[PDB]
């Protein structure tokens, strides 16, 4: 039980990212290896990496 | 390392 929802659309710039906009959920694997956490979106069933500063539990 | 941690929008930053 640890979902976040992206507060704030964002456009990857490499293809490592992941790209979204503001009311994306995203399910955290992992968060602590560097500010930014491995999010997989539910509705696209990609995953990548995410800005943690964008999401919160939902 | 710096990371690619977009600003917030709404109160941005300042």
């Amino acid at each position: 039980v640890t979902l976040f929802v992206a507060l704030y659309d964002y456009e990857a710039r490499t293809e490592d990212d992941l790209s979204f906009h503001k009311g994306e959920k995203f399910q955290i694997l992992n968060s602590s290896e560097g500010d930014w956490w491995e999010a997989r979106s539910l509705t696209t069933g990609e995953t990548g990496y995410i800005p943690s500063n964008y999401v919160a539990p939902v | 390392p710096p990371r690619p941690l977009p600003v917030a929008p709404g109160s941005s930053k300042t």
